[PDB]
DNA sequence: GCTCTAGCAAAACGACTTGCACAACGA
DNA sequence: GTGCAAGTCGTTTTGCTAGAGCTACATGTTCACTGC
């Protein structure tokens, strides 16, 4: 249920959270052998509440008491609804609410307003995003085993051609499109592995075929992790690296990037071409995402961008 | 005007509001109107429907006041199908699911949980001294040690802690339970050399946590008690303690230094009581800042005294347990207690701890669910309907004043005075305003208390017949406490093998009387063994003397606060001719309604009269109480307010106040309007005032003025009745005497009681009319004087349904310089500069209702006063609001400078007869005796045991 | 779906929720509030669509499948103490509110930009605020002596006093040199407008409380508007995707700041007049809610407080 | 008390047809056909002020009895502007049923009998009847915001050289039959004025529902609007209708006529052309044409007319 | 703009009915609503009135 | 645990049937 | 003949009880044109 080993982030789901003796208790069908009960209550603590879940007043002020974020998430933690804002740690803020304020939005802004270090952040992005595609593709073969066989020379020549193309190109214009291409042949190369046939991504979800709806699917839930992943981090959504500068909820966007085509694409063919039903599709995404700690590594690379960009 | 109607009626009632609505908008929906009219056109309409209106009558009338605005105007017929707004619900269902009953507002449940449970793994490890262990195995001469087990398990502790440590420290090294080095030993400071080492609870010795669980131990048998009583010290009183207040005797030292000898080693050796002890400190760490809450925590009333209560009430439940073993390991050497039938070995230490730590923890668990599961009055009609005869009419008003206050006080606090006078039925009153405050919607639990020095089977009676209850309804408990002789007696008993904490709950020369449902008990798994207090606590109602609540706050040492601690923590308390106390007792008082408001009681003072400082006093004081309870239960923070009332025979009045200032100047309001008003009724008695010169009590101890215009202690009472009885009546007039003193059986009591309430042109029709300072609680009367409150309420009993006063009290007739000092509050300190006595015409309680050497009244005030509101008063600075205002509580100090029916003392009255040496409403004590052992269903001698106490001195 | 119900511009949704003793749950696809009524429990309706924000009290509980609908429709949910008093309070911590945003609905992105982009010096704050309290005197000014609802309500006040103190009070905002003779300022300011308010309103004699303490009604109503204040601040700096950490006055002993820094626009412009109104009346305290939910509304609370928000981000460029 | 609300404040005037009125439960409806089904509608007695029954309708004692005793004028009319009867040189606009349950005042009838019978007394009330009539529609063309927003654009030039033309016209008339010339002449002026002033091209003026244009169909229509209101407002005086001043001499119950174009002129004009520009139905042109009439408060308008030139004339 | 709102809907209609008007507005009767709302709030009500009308 | 769906039963509701009264109380 | 009232009786609406699943469907940017 540790949704998040780097951040101590935990999903609770068909629980009522209340206090009761002045501790907080989990009313839950497993009674006192739940594990919910080795949850540690600490400034360090963030929670997740999921599906059939509910938690009264005197709960909150417990664990206000006690100094833990909560949210409210859809089934499996990916649609993330509504949490608590994250305090921002500054030298003339100063409460002592005891919550963690956490440092990173300044690190943040003290870049995002210079192009050249924002281009590089972009940089740093993308280079990110090929590594999990040849990781994901290549080096482990539980896809293979599902049924994902797919060339590796040509896909191998794809990505390192894309990667010698990153280091290159003077600015943001010329990433969104070299991209842009990968991503075409990377749909070809899929299809082909599939035997799908020919391929082609509409978008607004006007597409009718299996595949069409199941890459919408799999990329609202990765775009639900992403927002996790900046709450836990404070990042406000409008400070996008490499989406524009006037797109709404462009970091989240910025963020998903980096599990679209690792994880969802080659799980939205397969599910198509094996006929599964869309509930069976969002199962197998989440555990996807799960055995791949997705979440942890948006989460790392967040915190490494930040960190380089100094 | 522009109006919207909507309609919520039923069945018929629909079909009048349709036919009525219909006539004035036209229809824009199955229930709704909408049309534009004048404001008289709409007031009229209003009137029309309100003429005819079913209860399932049910019409909201909105007004659109402009552009993006609108009101609700008024609602018609039954305002609950609406809200304040005039919506109307979606759906409605019987079912429960807001499901409230699952969580409880004990907000510090767990905080005292864990400390009980630390002390309960530590409370009996002094008894694994050797010093302890030989006089366990010793079934010859019995010693008594040279220190308590108590103060040696303290010392234990403490050295475990070490000086210093931050309560970090010592929680983590018992957490870390890979640690068993013994070396800490070293360290313990042994009580046993030429020096004394300094108090565990001094500054640099113990961390508040630790000096908490320190106190918790030590405080598991007595209270301590120590010599200083200073203020200076009193504020500071835990740190003070020494061993001297701990029972420490003097003996040889090398008993001393078998206290400090542990050849067996200590429990630690033991897989649970390490594993146990390890995660009890890990869960403490977990709580979430508990740590700083430790130094608020220690001075904190109510967190002790509520965990003291679970720790004895496991810790004298398990004592009492057969012993078993899986408990621990079966081959422990050591031993906890010899059992008392067979005087074995019975438990193991380790089984000991452990099991009262499990006990406590169940407890723990049950308390916040007794207020839900104890039985309690509902529905009682009595209470309930209206009264028909305008007499008692000023009863309704009470009830529907209380009524009107309901929610607040359940919120709040209530805190009311019955003011009233005599023969207005004040106990009717009393407890229509009680079931009054009761949540009507599960029913009521309140108490009847009174000063009486012991109570009898008839005033109970009497309040079961004045409140129509029946035996299974109200309880009553007779006779009174008993004393610390037979305390000690019985701990020189039973210290031999040391479960002092086997001491009963109740004294067993106490008998309670109730006929409900014992099985059904909540506590029956630690009460059953004693049904007498589990009794106690079942009973919805109970009616007892004010003595068997204050070993509440008056137990210095056993168990004994444990049954009414419990009754004033679930029911509410009522106290009736509360000022009849004497000067030196209402101190006491005061210390019981502080906790009656520490532990979320309400009171209801009632009396004929009452002194404002004395109602002041006992305000600050609850208001005290209430403000430490509600950091502990309810909404946390909302402020502190209680809601003050007011009732009378003319009016009846409530109002919330946050401060003494508030108060008085609204209960002064009140005084004023009480007396004025009196002043318009006419009087009804009238007062008057001896040729006795002799200094011989018999001679000079040796009715017809009366008759021809109209038709202070217990011994010289005796010997006017023997010189009375020696002279006999004068010419023509037949005298018909009967006494009732305090020193008859509480058998006689109750039968002469009987006869009186039952004999006192049809008049004559009765049978024993036609064959022919206890009273305080006729056509003519002769009254000694002892104080106003004597005098006005003797004089209420007078035409009730005239009065001629001795000029002095005998006392001052033998020249006795205080010469009130037993009836009055007269003492050398504060003496009348004589003793010879426009109130003679109207005999009203005004004087010393209000607070205006030469005035009895005056000095009695100032005497109040100074006692329990003053801080420099003249004489010894012992005030009263010192228990609350510091840490007193923690000691026995204040129950010992100021302790309650204080002075000379009885003994209840082996075979003694060397010792012994040989009217209307008579009775005989065989004769009754073996009526009532075959009403009670007992052998003439055990009936006699439990009726035929007498509080004669020794 | 998450659009066709965010249409209703939430400056103008004409609602604001405050419950107690009731479990927030969905029925029938409509989110509902239930509370006990004894012979049953009864289910009311909760109009997301016309809802600024929840704020739930004491003996409350919420689903999750609630906080689906209302993040859906930009509705922010808060928890706090009951009925005027602190969520939480401790030594010398308070915690007002507990709130939960919306993080489903993607915000603009250039308010944001603006804020974050002067909010890292400090003069630059300090100039944010100095707008912040000029708004706060010119409110104060046009409500107190051009409304005629107020006057008429009975709100009679002192037109030369309140004219001095004004323009006193604005003179040394600006000489305030630093924050601390700004929040001084702020302290004299604010008191000099009990005073007026009071002995317009023949209250007699008055005295702010602390940490919500207060005994008298005008206090407790005081304590109790402030919450009101609080929620619509919270919607507003919301709206505009601006966090709530980002504080530029009262930062540095609160938490979420800058909800508080909205706040005092509306707090004494209205509310303060209100609180002694109903405290004349002897109204109780479900009255002075309404009333003060209506007034907020007729005077437009919320538009005036997004509109400051945007000019100031927009006069720090 | 269904007469409680005051007769000028009430909010509603109803025409009906094809539908009986009948008592049902108490409250007095109207029931009307609606396929396999028949509907019951309700009528807010207490709230109206009056009746107007047409084509194909009927009326049952008992509701007739509850309409009386909340005081409301009843009236037969022809259907859609048509009288309720017409020979060839006769003509029954409205046949009215005026409640006799209820007992109006009196001073207002005793002044009006004491001045009634010479003719100098009736012609100046007939002068002071029209001097109102040109106050209103000066005051309604001019100052009303609401018609010049509808799209009511008119010369002020030309009324205001019409209105004092006839103004002066008024004064030194010798007798009323020159008098009723004269304010024939006017409502020429005014039909003409108005059709120039709402892009309806040249209009005639058809004569008792002649007409087929759009036009003099709606204001045809609005006339009995405007006897209801007028008939109403003299029985709430307790007038007999049969005093009339001028219209007298070819009408039955003239007043109610000379009355209404107190109203006519005024309020109906305006709303009938311009509801022919947007050819709205018939019933929006009555909807609007109502909702005007309780936006100027007429019918009080025509009360206190009424009570004015009772107390000029008293001396 | 202020709105009065009534429905004279049955079966499986009025359920649905209600399921919309009341995200929209406090319920004031058995089928009655009543709310201030903006123009194109009333559009979008409109709108998803006729959606699924029956 | 929370909510939705399907099937049931009770109650509320409105229209129909019949028998009959035939009303409305200051001056 | 018109309307009331008492009794019947077919829908229609609400809530209760089991039982079963566990959603919420694009997101490349900048800027010129369009409403109040």
């Amino acid at each position: 249920i540790l949704h998040s080993k780097r951040a101590n982030l935990y999903y609770l789901q068909h629980c009522r959270v209340l206090v009761n003796g002045g501790r907080v208790e989990y009313v839950t069908d497993e009674g006192r052998h739940s594990h919910y009960w080795n949850i540690p209550i600490a400034n360090t603590t963030s929670l997740l509440l999921g599906t059939g879940t509910s938690i009264t007043q005197a709960a909150m002020r417990e664990l206000a008491r006690a100094g833990v974020l909560v949210g409210f998430c859809g089934g499996g933690g990916t649609p993330l609804f509504s949490a608590n804002e994250v305090d921002v740690e500054v030298s003339w803020l100063t409460p002592q609410s005891e919550y963690r304020p956490t440092e990173y939005l300044q690190r943040w802004v003290g870049f995002w307003f210079d192009e050249e270090k924002r281009l590089v952040a972009a940089r740093h992005f993308q280079r990110a995003r090929l590594e999990r595609i040849r990781h994901s593709w290549l080096e482990d073969r539980v896809l293979r085993d599902a049924g994902f066989a797919v060339d590796a020379t040509a896909l191998a020549v794809a990505v390192e051609d894309s990667a010698r193309a990153l280091e290159q190109a003077p600015n943001h214009e010329h990433l969104l499109t070299e991209e842009a291409r990968l991503s075409k042949r990377l749909f070809k190369l899929a299809a082909q592995a599939t035997r799908y046939g020919e391929f082609v991504r509409a978008k607004r979800g006007s597409g009718g075929d299996p595949a069409n709806r199941f890459l919408d699917h799999g990329n609202y839930l990765a775009y639900g992790l992403a927002a996790t992943a900046t709450w836990v981090l404070g990042i406000p959504h409008g400070l996008a690296v490499l989406h524009g500068k006037t797109r709404r909820g462009g970091l989240v966007f910025d963020v998903a990037d980096l599990i679209k085509d690792s994880l969802i694409l080659p799980q939205a063919f397969l599910s198509a071409m094996r006929g599964d039903e869309e509930q069976d599709f969002r199962q197998a995404c989440l555990d996807n995402l799960s055995r791949a700690q997705a979440l942890d590594f948006m989460i790392d690379t967040l915190k490494d961008v930040a960190q380089r960009s100094t | 005007m522009n109006i919207l109607l909507v309609s919520q009626c039923e069945k018929r009632a629909l079909s009048e509001t349709r036919r009525i609505l219909d006539q004035f908008a036209e229809r824009r929906g199955e229930r709704t109107w909408q049309t534009p009219i004048t404001q008289a056109g709409l007031d009229t309409l209003r009137r029309l429907l309100k003429k005819s209106a079913r209860r399932n009558t049910a019409v909201a009338c909105h007004w659109i006041r402009g552009r993006d605005h609108s009101e609700l105007l008024w609602i018609v017929g039954d305002a609950s199908r609406f809200n304040a707004q005039g919506a109307v619900p979606t759906n409605r269902t019987c079912r429960d699911i807001l499901r409230k009953e699952d969580e409880n507002d004990w907000h510090s449940a767990e905080d005292i949980r864990l400390l009980t449970v630390m002390a309960a793994l530590f409370h009996d490890i002094g008894k694994a001294s050797q010093a302890f262990q030989a006089k366990l195995r010793n079934r010859g001469k019995p010693m008594a040690d040279a220190y308590r087990h108590e103060w040696v398990s303290l010392r234990l502790f403490e050295a475990f802690v070490g000086p210093g440590s931050s309560d970090e420290d010592w929680l983590r090294r018992l957490a870390d339970k890979r640690e068993t080095g013994d070396a800490w030993l070293s360290q313990l400071a042994r009580d046993d050399r030429q020096s004394a080492p300094p108090g565990p609870f001094q500054k640099s010795r113990l961390p508040p946590l630790a000096q908490a669980v320190g106190w918790l131990i030590v405080s598991h048998h007595r209270l301590p008690n120590g010599d200083h009583r200073g203020s200076a010290s009193l504020a500071r009183l835990p740190a003070p303690i020494q061993s001297q207040w701990c029972g420490a005797r003097d003996a040889d030292a090398k008993e001393k230094a078998a206290c400090w000898q542990f050849p067996h080693g200590l429990p630690f050796a033991s897989a649970h009581w390490r594993a146990r002890t390890a995660l009890c400190a890990q869960s403490m760490l977990e709580r979430p800042g508990l740590l700083a809450r430790g130094p608020a925590l220690l001075h904190d009333s109510y967190v002790m005294h509520v965990s003291r209560l679970i720790l004895m009430l496991a810790d004298h439940h398990y004592s009492s347990l057969p012993a078993d073993s899986r408990l621990g390991d079966p081959n422990f050497p050591l031993h906890a207690n010899t059992d008392r039938d067979s005087g074995k070995l019975k438990q193991r230490l380790d089984e000991h701890l452990l099991g009262v730590a499990l006990h406590s923890r169940k407890l723990a668990g049950t308390l916040p669910r007794l207020e839900r599961q104890l039985p309690r009055l509902a529905r009682h009609k009595g209470f309930t309907r209206r009264v028909e005869q305008p007499r008692f009419r000023w009863q309704d008003k009470a009830y529907d004043c209380a009524m009107a206050c309901r929610e607040q006080a359940m919120e709040h606090g209530f805190f009311g005075l019955n003011l009233a006078s005599t023969g207005c039925g004040k106990t009717l009153a009393n407890g229509r305003i009680l079931y009054a405050l009761a949540d009507p919607q599960r029913g009521a639990r309140f108490s009847i208390a009174l000063g009486l020095r012991s109570l009898t089977l008839q005033t109970g009676q009497a309040y079961r017949e004045r409140l129509g209850l029946g035996d299974d309804d109200l309880a009553i408990l007779v006779g009174g406490s008993a004393a610390r002789e037979l305390f000690e007696k019985q701990q020189e008993r039973l210290e031999r093998s040391g479960s002092e904490s086997a001491q009963e709950l109740l004294a067993e020369n106490s008998h309670v009387h109730f006929a409900g449902t014992l099985e059904d008990g909540p506590l029956r798994e630690w009460l059953g063994r004693n049904s007498a207090g589990n009794r106690l606590l079942q009973a919805p109602i109970l009616a007892c003397t004010i003595d068997h609540l204050m070993p509440a706050s008056e137990s210095l040492r056993g168990g004994h606060q444990i049954a009414p601690l419990l009754r004033l923590m679930t029911s509410d308390l009522v106290l009736d001719e509360v000022d009849d106390f004497d000067i030196d007792d209402l101190p006491a008082l005061s210390r019981l309604v502080h906790w009656a408001g520490l532990f979320g009681s309400r009171v209801l003072l009632s009396s004929a009269t009452l002194p404002p400082a004395l109602v002041q006093g006992l305000f600050e004081a609850y208001r005290s109480g209430r403000e430490i309870f509600q950091r502990h239960r309810g909404a946390p923070g909302r402020a502190t307010e209680i809601r003050c009332a007011w009732f009378d025979e003319f009016s009846s009045q409530s109002s919330a106040h946050g401060a003494v200032t508030s108060f008085s100047e609204a209960h002064a309001t009140f005084v004023a309007q009480r007396l004025a008003k009196l002043e318009q009724l006419p009087p009804r008695r009238q007062a008057q005032l001896v040729h006795a010169a002799g200094e011989a009590r018999p001679a000079l101890c040796r009715m017809a003025d009366l008759h021809r215009c109209h038709h202070a202690n217990i011994e010289p009472l005796i010997e006017l009745a023997q010189a009375i009885l020696a002279q006999g009546a004068p010419e023509g007039l037949h005298v018909h005497l009967c006494v009732y003193h305090s020193r008859h059986p509480l058998l006689v009591r109750s039968a002469i009681e009987r006869q009186l309430d039952e004999l006192l042109a049809a008049l004559f029709a009765r049978p024993t009319l036609a064959k022919a300072p206890v009273a305080e609680v006729y056509d003519w009367a002769i009254v000694e004087p002892s104080s106003m409150r004597s005098i006005i309420q003797l004089a209420g009993r007078i035409r009730r349904h005239n009065l001629y006063l001795l000029s002095r009290n005998i006392r001052s007739l033998e020249g006795q310089n205080p010469a009130f000092q037993r009836p009055g509050f007269e003492t050398p300190d504060f003496p009348l500069d004589s003793h010879d006595l426009a109130l003679l015409a109207r005999i009203d309680a005004s004087p010393r209702i209000v607070e205006p050497r030469s005035r009895l009244v005056d000095l009695e005030h100032r005497r109040l006063r100074a006692l329990m509101l003053a801080d420099d008063p003249p004489s010894s600075l012992l005030g009263v609001p010192l228990w609350w205002q510091t840490p007193a509580s923690l000691s026995g100090a204040l129950q010992t400078s100021q302790p309650f029916r204080a002075g000379a003392k009885e003994r209840c009255y082996s075979n003694q007869d060397n010792l012994l040496r040989n009217t209307w409403g008579t009775v005989n004590y065989r004769e009754e005796l073996v009526a009532m052992a075959g009403r009670e269903d007992l052998d003439l001698r055990q009936c006699a045991m439990r009726y035929g106490e007498v509080r004669l001195r020794e």
